[PDB]
């Protein structure tokens, strides 16, 4: 019985800022991350956001 | 109830593996895991103030020099873990850290707490280096050390025996809230 993975780690960070941590779903529409996202960190217009990898 | 930025440092082959998986999950493992680099920001309220601990993994290889020395510009507050009783540390220490915050900003509060106590109770640390000549620092020192560093007041925790922690977390807080003029 394989554990459950629906649960997961990642940090998104700021330019100059401090990382905060949340648990995001890929299977959702990005609607419904976009609006936990805004919901968590208090945020409004979430039309004016999106998501990137930072990585190469 | 102002959020802060923070970072987390320390020597090499102290522990940092197992003070976070402490911290995420409320366990303690004694196996050795490697690990590069993590961010915990949990909220807890301290005096009635709510401010959250935005921890940071720092790794001691030489590689990702320029992703550590990065962050510690414009960093406020340092939560440091070391062996208590090593001159190479304390002369590293000495070195590196103390020189570099205290030029740089001279307004940056430090918590610092030491490890490799407890060792005590395991003989083979005390047989290994007897056998080196080898002998405790003393606690003069120690206590100058600690009064030399531009610190209002040094306290140490138990990660093994998790004793103090939490009281060494609030006193920091506490010195943060009237620090030194």
């Amino acid at each position: 019985m394989p554990p459950p993975a629906d649960i997961v780690k990642v940090a998104i960070e700021w330019p100059g800022a401090y990382p905060k941590l949340m648990e995001i779903d890929q299977k959702k529409p990005l609607s419904a991350i976009i609006k936990e996202v805004c919901d968590g960190w208090s945020l409004a217009n979430h039309e004016y956001f999106a998501l990137q990898h930072a990585d190469s | 109830m102002q959020s802060i930025k923070c970072v987390v440092v320390g020597d090499g082959a102290v522990g940092k593996t197992c003070l976070l998986i402490c911290y995420t999950t409320n366990a303690f493992p004694k196996e050795y895991i490697p690990t590069v680099f993590d961010n915990y920001s949990a909220q807890s309220a301290v005096d009635g103030r709510t401010v959250n601990l935005n921890l940071w993994d720092t790794a001691g290889l030489e590689e990702y020099d320029r992703l550590r020395t990065l962050s510690y510009p414009q960093t406020n507050v340092f939560v440091i873990c070391f062996s208590i009783a090593s001159p190479p540390s304390y002369e590293n220490v000495r070195h590196k850290w103390h020189p570099e915050v205290c030029h740089h900003c001279p307004d940056v509060p430090i918590l610092l707490v030491g490890t490799k106590k407890d060792l005590r109770a395991q003989p083979d640390t005390l047989r290994r280096l007897k056998e080196q000549g080898q002998a405790p620092i003393t606690p003069q020192q120690g206590q100058a050390l600690a009064k030399q560093i531009h610190a209002v007041r040094y306290l140490e925790c138990s990660a093994l025996q998790q004793d103090g922690v939490k009281e060494v977390f609030a006193e920091a807080v506490r010195a943060v809230l009237n620090p030194t003029p």
